[PDB]
């Protein structure tokens, strides 16, 4: 992990099962999505994505 | 004379058909309405004008005959 020009740290961490990142809705009572054409296929593909993209990261 | 128990069943069959197709057509709209506010409650106030504004439309030719219906009913007897 690049935190400083100047140090540099060792780190294993945790990428499934999906760690908690307090991502709390409270405010999006608000809203629900529109899913073309059905939520779990979209859900699927968006967890891929993302361990995909953390993994470059 | 019959006369009078024709023109009863005559406003009777008009209003009837005017109850099932003024109930009908205005369920399906507000059911549409409904679905529509449940994924964004925030837009009630919004698609509720465009609800009365569209629903005074549907309810143009069963007015005509429930007036019909009261006039022979009633006026006519």
């Amino acid at each position: 992990k690049f935190i400083n020009t100047m140090s540099q740290v060792p780190t294993i961490s945790q990428l499934l099962p999906l760690p908690a990142s307090d991502d709390d809705d409270l405010k999006h009572k608000s809203w629900d999505y529109l899913y073309e054409p059905d939520p779990k296929a979209l859900l699927d593909t968006l967890l891929r994505r993302y361990v995909e993209s953390q993994v470059y990261q | 004379n019959l006369n009078m128990d024709l023109l009863y069943m005559a406003a009777a069959v008009m209003m009837g058909l005017a109850a099932i197709g003024a109930a009908i057509g205005i369920g399906i709209l507000g059911g549409k309405f409904l679905e529509g506010a449940a994924r964004q409650p925030d837009l009630i106030p919004l698609l509720r004008t465009q609800f009365f504004i569209v629903m005074g439309l549907v309810d143009a030719i069963p007015m005509i005959a429930v007036g019909l219906g009261l006039y022979v009913m009633f006026a006519v007897a």
